[PDB]
């Protein structure tokens, strides 16, 4: 209703005769909205017991410094994925709203540490 | 604000028939892309597992 | 009611969207000042006569009819094309203003589609007259004790001339078949006779100064018409503004953008109005519509209990009572008790927050 | 009241290229750091424009006015004083008249009885170093007038400035739905005769709702000396430009989509 | 009159519109919601017998949705009116040598009114901005006009 | 039943446009969903075999 006949009474009345189109759209956009959380749920949470690396780094001459999380940053991100977050380039008047994801961007980086800490010692 | 109500609805019948036609195209595009992402997400799940 | 059932399941439901209705409406337009002097015409020292009624140009001014009509010094006021009240809004390409003085008994000849001496000899009107006829008594000013013989009228004319046709012919009229030669003779009559106005003359014989505002429609850009207005400006509450036809609803806030001297509006990549400049006192302002968002109803199963909570998708709850609190990036949730212990997610909300039914 | 200037030699329309001149503000809207495309009447880039040679050399010919017009004037001392626009130019129909003199830029709208040779008289040059308006030998009668306009008083230097052209005056005229538009801009330059290479903007001046039809336009009593003038006449057709606004609302660059395939791709 | 138009309820009867459609006395027979040839096969919930007299050249505004003095002030047809409108020249039956001043119309009134609204009020309309009391005065004109 | 052949031609046209648009949307909705199950059916075959 807001997009088609924003802030007008008469326009909102003639749209009524067209039946259930307005209901049909809102379910369609909701169907993909819920689905998106299911995807990032599926690919990242394959481990449920969140491991953490030991402080020692005597890994037989290897160093995993670029991939092990750096505590210095305000978010627990490592060297590599700081480059990626800088490379990418990215509320509105007419009803267009953006909804936040369920998993906050800091939450995902915590999973990948467990997936990485587990595979380097176990 | 320019024409009387006897045919002011006739003009806005065009926009109603029109603006809906534009919204139908945008939503149908999203469904196609959403189905395309699933192929990548389900493939990525296999890579991780 | 939305789910069309008497039992609702555990989960989060999006129904009955929300919008903050604007409080009231504000109007803003620039300054309007250029008034052409109707004063020097209405208060003019001497008017023209009906035999050679004068036409004068009215151009590039404001035709404020409020002072024109509300004055009680006028005698009759009759508009034949439009209602007298609404001349101030419908703008006129041009206005024909004529000033002339006649007898009070001849004023019924001024009306269109009428029979009369001045209706047929000099001042005829078309069958589709649109102007407004205004007259006022001026006996005490025009009259002279010895007779004010300045005014003249067409006693005789060869034919009835067309509407709004002005002529200066003054040759001796030929009443009979024999031609007229010289200044005097048989069937030789002077086409002009002089009005005599006296204080002893009653209604009908008095001198009545008459003015008609006739106009021609839509053959050139509009030039002269009535006045307009604007109100005081307000900020920090979403209202229905009208800046030179820019109707819209949103909150008014001072901004940091800087226009050019002639620049007026603002647009983004989305091609929409984003910044307007006040046409009265030059400033730059932002327009952002006051908040709206879907209402979300959080509940456990119908069988389990009846208590619920409502969420506002992306809506600030500093302005929630328009329709316990807690602020989240996804919106502001009310009706729920915040705790600190962390559990598994039961029903998602957004931004990492998950609600659950727990202890009573 | 006019006197014909018959002591005039016919000059061929010598051709010159207008590099990047004639871009202006089509609408009164401010937008920052964006590339807006528009479809209006504009002077093409690098287009073969007519260059006029004025010294001896003063031909005052009638030219057709269609889809707007362009004007440029590499001038000193402002010999250019104005223009007319109309459809009949013989007092039968209303025609436009723009006159810029030492006192006011006056706009008069009447059925002007346009004489063949319009020009303004100035105190000749005998010994006195004084120059001001003397003759209104542009038209004879203005019977049924509808629109008039006069700007605020100012004094413009009519002294006979010599040397290379220092002040750049570029003027654009259009008519849309009766509205009459005039755009102007002033900027310095140092070059001999030709148009310089560079980018500039033309600012709007005033809008006039005249509403008269226009199809053709025109820019002791014999023998006069004129300063060296180099002005140009261009014609406008519907075209698409890609105007680059800065964050300040001042145009920095423009590309004509219809020039070459590279422009089409851009 | 157009301000006092008469309404008479008709129900529980059988209606013979065939004579109405085949009568030659009607100068105007134009229906909006129905076509007159199918009408004898239809059944009605109620009958609204609205009747009045107006000028001969006053019939354009009778069409639903129109604007002007009549449809603005004293008689309305709703935007979705369903029925038929009937008229016929009646000079010999409704005109007189001295003038049929017996019928009035709403020349003036405050605003636009709801469809099928009836009013006979004779309170003087305040056309001018100055307040008006009593029954007469400059720019104090009674809404009816003869 | 209420109008003759001339003006009935007009109303029936806008019903068909209204109903045909309704039938078009349902078909394009089925196709997107039917493609999804085709992906699920293939996966079941891989696990079964
Ligand atoms: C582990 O290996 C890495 C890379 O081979 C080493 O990283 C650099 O080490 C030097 C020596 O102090 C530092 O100056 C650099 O700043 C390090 N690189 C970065 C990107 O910071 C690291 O020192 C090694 N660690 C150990 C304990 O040997
Ligand atoms: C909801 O609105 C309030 C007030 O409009 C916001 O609180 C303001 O936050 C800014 C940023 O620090 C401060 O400068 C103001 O002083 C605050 N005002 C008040 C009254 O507290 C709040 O940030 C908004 N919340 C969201 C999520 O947008
Ligand atoms: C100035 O020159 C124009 C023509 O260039 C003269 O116009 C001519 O006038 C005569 C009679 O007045 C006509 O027979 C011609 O046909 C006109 N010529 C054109 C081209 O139309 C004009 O009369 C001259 N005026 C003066 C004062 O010399
Ligand atoms: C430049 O042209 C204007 C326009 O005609 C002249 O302004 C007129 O000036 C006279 C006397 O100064 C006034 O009586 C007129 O009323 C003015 N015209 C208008 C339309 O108001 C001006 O004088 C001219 N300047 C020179 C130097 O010739
Ligand atoms: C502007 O005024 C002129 C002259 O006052 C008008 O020309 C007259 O037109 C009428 C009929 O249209 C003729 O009978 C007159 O003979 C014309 N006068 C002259 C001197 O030729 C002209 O029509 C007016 N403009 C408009 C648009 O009406
Ligand atoms: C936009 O305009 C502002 C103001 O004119 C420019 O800021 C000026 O920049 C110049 C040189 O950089 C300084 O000399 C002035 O003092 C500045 N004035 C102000 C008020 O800041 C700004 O540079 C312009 N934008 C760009 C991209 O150049
Ligand atoms: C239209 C108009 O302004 N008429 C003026 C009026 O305003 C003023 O009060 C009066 C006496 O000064 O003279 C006249
Ligand atoms: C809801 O609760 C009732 C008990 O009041 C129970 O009988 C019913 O099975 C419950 N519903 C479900 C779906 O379990
Ligand atoms: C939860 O932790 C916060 C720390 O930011 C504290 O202020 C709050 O009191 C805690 N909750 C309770 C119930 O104590
Ligand atoms: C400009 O002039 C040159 C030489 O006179 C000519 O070749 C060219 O075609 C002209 N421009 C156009 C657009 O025709
Ligand atoms: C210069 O002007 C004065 C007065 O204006 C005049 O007397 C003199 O003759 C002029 N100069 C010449 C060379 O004519
Ligand atoms: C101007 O002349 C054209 C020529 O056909 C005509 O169509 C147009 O109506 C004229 N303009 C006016 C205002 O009469």
């Amino acid at each position: 209703t807001m997009y088609i006949c924003g802030d007008s009474t008469e326009c909102s009345n003639l749209l009524l005769q067209y039946g259930s189109f307005c209901t049909q759209l809102n379910r369609a956009l909701t169907g993909i909205a819920v689905e998106q959380d299911k995807n990032t749920q599926e690919v990242f949470a394959q481990v449920k017991q969140i491991y953490k690396t030991p402080p020692i780094k005597d890994f037989g001459g290897f160093n995993f410094s670029q991939i092990l999380p750096d505590p210095s940053k305000p978010s627990k991100r490592s060297f590599i994925e700081d480059l990626l977050f800088n490379k990418v380039t990215l509320q509105k008047f007419n009803g267009l709203t953006v909804l936040p994801p369920l998993l906050t961007d800091e939450m995902i980086a915590q999973y990948t540490s467990a997936l990485l800490a587990g595979t380097i010692t176990s | 604000s320019r024409l009387d109500k006897v045919e002011a609805e006739v003009q806005i019948d065009r926009l109603i028939t029109g603006r809906l036609q534009s919204l139908q195209t945008y939503v149908t595009q999203q469904l196609i892309r959403a189905a395309e992402i699933r192929a990548s997400a389900n493939l990525a799940a296999t890579k991780m597992s | 009611c939305t789910l069309k059932s008497f039992t609702v399941e555990k989960g989060i439901y999006q129904t009955s969207n929300f919008r903050v209705q604007p409080t009231e409406s504000i109007v803003r337009f620039p300054n309007i000042t250029n008034l052409c002097p109707f004063g020097e015409v209405f208060n003019a020292t001497r008017f023209a006569s009906v035999y050679a009624w004068n036409r004068k140009r009215i151009s590039n001014c404001v035709a404020d009819y409020s002072v024109l009509y509300n004055s009680a010094s006028f005698s009759t006021f009759k508009c034949y094309g439009v209602s007298p009240t609404k001349l101030n809004d419908l703008c006129f390409t041009n206005v024909y203003a004529d000033s002339f003085v006649i007898r009070g008994d001849e004023v019924r000849q001024i009306a269109p589609g009428q029979t009369g001496k001045i209706a047929d000899y000099n001042y005829k009107l078309p069958d589709d007259f649109t102007g407004c006829v205004i007259a006022w008594n001026s006996n005490n000013l025009d009259s002279k004790v010895g007779g004010n013989y300045n005014y003249l009228y067409r006693l005789f004319r060869k034919s009835n001339l067309k509407p709004f046709e002005r002529d200066i012919s003054t040759e001796i009229y030929q009443a009979g078949n024999t031609p007229c030669n010289g200044v005097k003779g048989f069937n030789c009559y002077f086409p002009l006779q002089s009005y005599g106005f006296q204080p002893t003359y009653g209604v009908g014989y008095q001198p009545y100064r008459v003015v008609v505002l006739s106009f021609e429609l839509l053959h050139a850009p509009a030039t002269v018409c009535g006045p307009k207005k604007s109100t005081n400006l307000v900020k920090n509450k979403c209202v229905n503004f009208n800046f030179n036809g820019l109707t819209g609803t949103g909150v008014l806030t001072e901004s940091n953008k800087k226009f050019l001297p002639f620049q007026q509006f603002g647009r983004d990549i989305a091609d929409t109005t984003d910044a307007v400049r006040d046409p009265q006192t030059l400033e730059i302002l932002d327009i952002t519509p006051c908040s709206f968002g879907g209402v979300s109803v959080i509940t456990p199963g119908t069988n389990t209990s009846n208590q619920v909570a409502v969420l506002y998708q992306g809506v600030n709850c500093t302005e929630v009572p328009v329709a316990n609190v807690f602020q989240t990036r996804a919106g502001c949730l009310i009706g729920a008790e915040h705790v600190n212990n962390s559990y598994e997610c039961d029903i998602p909300i957004g931004a990492g927050i998950c609600a659950s039914y727990q202890t009573s | 009241q006019c006197v014909n200037l018959t002591t005039r030699t016919q000059l061929p329309s010598a051709y010159t290229n207008s590099f990047t001149r004639g871009v202006y503000y089509p609408d009164k809207v401010f937008r920052s750091s964006v590339l807006h495309s528009t479809q209006d009447l504009f002077l093409p880039f690098f287009s073969n424009v007519t260059w006029f040679h004025a010294i001896k050399r003063f031909d005052n010919p009638v030219l057709p006015f269609n889809d707007g017009v362009y004007f440029a004037s590499t001038e000193k001392s402002n010999i250019i004083r104005g223009w007319i626009f109309g459809t009949t130019l013989d007092s039968k129909t209303q025609s436009l008249l723009i006159v810029n003199n030492a006192t006011n830029a006056v706009i008069k709208v009447c059925e002007f009885q346009f004489c063949n040779d319009p020009f303004l008289g100035v105190y000749y040059h005998k010994n006195n170093k004084s120059w001001m308006e003397s003759e209104f030998r542009v038209y004879s009668s203005a019977n049924n007038c509808t629109f008039e306009y006069v700007s605020q008083p100012f004094l413009m230097d009519l002294e006979g400035k010599q040397g290379n052209f220092k002040n750049l005056r570029e003027f654009v005229f259009k008519n849309i739905d009766g509205y009459f538009k005039i755009y102007s801009k002033h900027t310095p330059i140092n070059l001999v005769r030709d148009l310089p290479q560079g980018f500039s903007a033309l600012e709007p001046l005033v809008d006039l709702p005249i509403g008269i039809n226009i199809t053709r336009f025109q820019t002791s009593s014999s023998g006069w000396t004129a300063g060296a003038a180099a002005y140009y006449v261009g014609y406008l057709q519907p075209r698409t430009f890609l105007l680059k606004y800065n964050e300040n609302g001042t145009i920095t660059d423009a590309v004509d989509c219809a020039l070459d395939p590279l422009s089409e791709t851009k």
